[PDB]
RNA sequence: ACCCAUAUCCGCAGCAGGUCUCCAAGGUGAACAGCCUCUGGCAUGUUGGAACAAUGUAGGUAAGGGAAGUCGGCAAGCCGG
RNA sequence: UGCUUCUGGGUCGGGGUUUCGUACGUAGCAGAGCAGCUGCUGCGAUCUAUUGAAAGUCAGCCCUCGACACAAGGGUUUGU
């Protein structure tokens, strides 16, 4: 049947997340 | 002579004991234990016949806003007796009484326990009543 | 060694047991446990509860 | 083996729910043979199958 | 000697002790038929359906604490089985279970 | 950095192995030293917990506000059967270590010592034994028993006894006896192999190891907790309610340039169970048991100078979760380690104990003897009888 | 014809999400608030059996002190008709 | 830890202890009172006696030698 597209990106690890931030 | 033996502690600091005499006073907020060493995250606690470092909270403005010494007589926490009771109080209550150990005030309202009478002999010459 | 009555029930309190409590006032007086430790603070009448010596010796049983 | 169709027929005759339909247990394979209304009002005459009576809800 | 009625009384609650709520009575279901299964060696055990009112009557947390059974062992009916007997469990109504023993009925 | 306010640590690097003992009986890890100036005795035993009550005993210590007062105290009862006599074994001085010579049994050994040669009793066709026996009715095994006797008085040093406990008598349900080896402590070695083998098959008591008033050594396992946390077991401190990862846990563990964990760590694991060996615990009575004669038995075992009672030891209902003490028991200051029904070994002191505290002597008043399952108010039976009066029952 | 929604729609699906309306008992109660029951419906929501270890999540209770903890009365609790 | 010396575990019951606090029924010229009949009969919360009564009590409490059946079994393995 229908074939499970590819994973939708799901915008995490970027800048609008204050879980995982470096250095500044 | 006879030392004094270890009785059960349920007055750390922040407690406001009532002042039993004819000062004016009429609360005592605990603010440290005379004679505890510490450790890390404990509270120093003052037991019945324990020298204490008191500040008169409301009563006489003569009274307020300083350190005064003093000397819990009565507390609510059971504490075992050698000969094997539990004797238990209705309120904390103490008295403002100085660094060698004469008292400030002439009478003592409520009873004051034989473990602070045996301790301190002029708290126990005024007290009618022992424990 | 001092074998004082209990002042809520009435028996005989032995000195390795009891709790005793000393009000502002004086008059200390001696518990044998918890529930009659309870039933004072809440100060209910020993001639009226059942189980005690003092109903019966009120109600002559 | 299979009432449900009966239960259901049953319950679409009496104007009722299936909660009261009661079917009889013992004579199972005269019920389950029925699959007709023509049928089912005929067990309710025999007496097989019985409308159960309401819960009591009581007001005294 | 095969075909034994008898009486008994189970003290249901020194079996539940120690269970939640929603799980005591189909435990103690589960120690009546262990109870049967321990005096009579018969697998086979088919408990009756009075004696699922019985306790079930007041509901799953409050069970009874003593209950009275007649526990027999019969011989087996046609659909054949390698267990060669069962054992039919029945309710007794009983009102004070004062003074009563495992009273060996007859047949 | 460095911590900033600086804190003693949560347990001690001494008892770090906190794994379950494979021994369930308390073995003795060193016995008293011997001179040859004392007579020969016992210096251990092997009792049972039985139950814990009250004492009141006058104190005698000068200066003191507490001197000539009436205390309370907490004391363990500790059932202690005679034990039987069923072999001996000799130790002989190794360089490489103190290694065990020769293994001499007794002939007539009875059941509870026999059902600890075997795991499985009842699958078992009971035939220990049975050809060492035979070595007591003959002419040459008294001759090789002679001689391995012989050679025992030459070349052993240390002879421990082998003993068992006597569990017919108690009211404990397993049957099986555990046994113990004591060493005997006394005069040259000739002297106690021959004192050995005149106590070889017979009851010793508990009044010719021990005496009154003496400190003591309790050797015993842990009541068992099972897996606990690592605030269960090593009592930290608890992290603060705000914490996402779980507050009674251990927050860090060590450093980055460390790459391991440090045996010191605290770390969750198993608390209870553990052997253990507490010093210092002082005897007040060494009661006698139940005995019969003149018809009725004679039970008053709690009677003091003071008391003047008939009551026993046995509490009203019993010991809790143990059972009726009947057999010799004793009586120790404080409590002991372990749960009821445990096997509880005592031992001699170690230390030369000559102490103010230590030496002195107690006289009893009166032995609190209320039904300890549940709050009880009554001493004995007749007493409650007394006060209650007819019931309805009666 | 049927589903009209914790299984017939849309969410990759028998998805704790979303979707426009009608019918509207008895007691307790101011109430269409919360709880139980009557008509009707259901098997506890992609499973159970055996023990009740540590961490947990959701509930609770604590002698004496009563914010001394913490960035901060955060959370819980007190008052409640 | 236990699993046939007419001996042992277990089930039930009985005592021992203990928790709560006086059970259903019956009686009462006890009961604030109310109603009907010429003192009696009904409603009535609560109180007293029967009644330290009734209920629970090892699932991880203590003795039973009082009734009961069970318990000398089944399978896998190992040698100098
Ligand atoms: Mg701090
Ligand atoms: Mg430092
Ligand atoms: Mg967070
Ligand atoms: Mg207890
Ligand atoms: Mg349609
Ligand atoms: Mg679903
Ligand atoms: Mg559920
Ligand atoms: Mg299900
Ligand atoms: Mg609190
Ligand atoms: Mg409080
Ligand atoms: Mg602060
Ligand atoms: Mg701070
Ligand atoms: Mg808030």
């Amino acid at each position: 049947d229908p074939v499970p597209y590819q994973p939708p990106f799901l915008c995490q690890w970027g800048r609008h997340q204050p879980a995982w931030k470096p250095l500044m | 002579s006879g030392a004094k033996f270890r009785i059960s502690l349920g007055l750390p600091v922040g407690a406001v004991i009532n002042c039993a005499d004819n000062t004016g006073a009429k609360n005592l907020y605990i603010i440290s234990v005379k004679g505890i060493k510490g450790r890390l995250n404990r509270l120093p606690a003052a037991g019945v016949g324990d020298m204490v470092m008191a500040t008169v909270k409301k009563g006489k403005p003569e009274l307020r806003k300083k350190v005064h010494p003093a000397v819990v007589i009565r507390q609510r926490k059971s504490y075992r007796r050698k000969d094997g009771v539990f004797l238990y109080f209705e309120d904390n209550a103490g008295v403002i009484v100085n660094n060698k150990g004469e008292m400030k005030g002439s009478a003592i309202t409520g009873p004051v326990a034989k473990e602070c009478a045996d301790l301190w002999p002029r708290i126990a010459s005024n007290a009618g009543s022992i424990a | 060694m001092k074998v004082e009555l209990c002042s809520f029930s009435g028996y005989k309190i032995y000195p390795g047991h009891g709790r005793r409590y000393a009000r502002t006032d004086g008059k200390v007086f001696q518990f044998l446990n918890a529930k009659c430790e309870s039933a004072f603070l809440s100060k209910r009448n020993p001639r009226q509860i059942n189980w005690t010596v003092l109903y019966r010796r009120k109600h002559k049983k | 083996s299979m009432l449900r169709l009966q239960k259901r027929l049953a319950s679409s005759v009496l104007r009722c729910g299936k909660k009261k339909v009661w079917l009889d247990p013992n004579e199972t394979n005269e019920i389950a043979n029925a699959n007709s209304r023509q049928q089912i009002r005929k067990l309710i005459k025999d007496g097989l199958i019985i409308r159960k009576p309401v819960t009591v809800h009581s007001r005294a | 000697n095969e075909v034994v009625t008898r009486e008994y009384t189970i003290n249901i609650h020194k079996r539940i002790h120690g269970v939640g709520f929603k799980k005591r009575a189909p435990r103690a279901l589960k120690e009546i038929r262990k109870f049967a299964m321990k005096e009579m060696g018969t697998p086979d055990v088919r408990i009756d359906t009075r004696l699922n009112k019985a306790v079930w009557a007041k509901g799953i947390r409050n069970v009874p604490y003593r209950i009275r059974v007649r526990l027999s062992r019969k011989r087996n009916e046609d659909e054949d089985s390698p267990n060669k007997l069962y054992t039919l469990v029945t309710y007794v109504p009983v009102t004070t279970f004062k003074n009563l023993q495992t009273v060996n009925v007859d047949e | 950095s460095h911590r900033k306010f600086s804190a003693p640590r949560h347990g001690s690097l001494g008892f770090l192995p906190r794994k379950r003992s494979s021994r369930h009986r308390g073995k003795v890890k060193s016995f008293p030293k011997d001179d040859p100036s004392k007579p020969v005795h016992l210096t251990a035993f092997l009792g049972y917990k039985a139950g814990m009550t009250h004492i009141v005993r006058e104190v005698d210590r000068p200066g003191s506000k507490v001197n000539k007062k009436e205390v309370v105290e907490a004391v363990t009862i500790v059932e202690t059967p005679p034990m039987v006599v069923v072999g001996i074994v000799g130790y002989v001085e190794t360089p490489r270590g103190l290694r065990t010579f020769k293994t001499v049994f007794a002939e007539h050994i009875s059941d509870e010592c026999k059902r600890r040669f075997y795991k499985n009793w009842h699958k078992s066709k009971k035939k220990a034994f049975t050809k060492y026996c035979k070595k007591w009715q003959d002419d040459a095994g008294k001759r090789q028993l002679d001689k391995d006797f012989s050679s025992m008085k030459k070349y052993c040093q240390v002879i421990r006894v082998l003993a068992h406990t006597q569990m017919r008598l108690l009211p404990l349900r397993q049957k099986k006896a555990h046994l113990m080896e004591i060493q005997v402590n006394g005069g040259t070695v000739a002297e106690k192999l021959d004192w050995a083998r005149e106590r070889l098959e017979q009851q010793v008591p508990v009044s010719q190891v021990f005496g009154q008033d003496e400190m003591i050594d309790v050797i015993g396992v842990t009541k068992g907790k099972g897996y606990k946390g690592v605030t269960s077991r090593w009592h930290t401190k608890k992290l603060p309610r705000k914490t996402h990862r779980g507050l009674r846990k251990v927050a860090c563990i060590g450093a980055w340039h460390p790459a391991r964990v440090a045996f010191s760590v605290a770390r969750a694991g198993q608390k209870g169970y553990h052997h253990r060996t507490e010093i210092n615990k002082k005897i007040y009575k060494i009661g006698q048991g139940y005995l019969i004669k003149d018809g009725k038995l004679i039970k008053n075992n709690a009677s003091t100078d003071y008391d003047l009672s008939d009551k026993s030891i046995n509490p009203l209902g019993g010991f809790v979760h143990y059972g009726e003490v009947t057999n010799d028991f004793v009586m120790l200051k404080g409590c002991v380690v372990g749960t009821k029904k445990r096997v509880l070994t005592l031992r001699k002191s170690l230390l030369v104990q000559t102490k103010r505290r230590a030496l002195e002597k107690i006289d009893l008043k009166f032995i609190d003897t209320t039904s300890k399952f549940g709050h009880g108010r009554f001493q004995t039976v007749e007493e409650k009888k007394a006060f209650m009066g007819p019931l309805k029952k009666d």
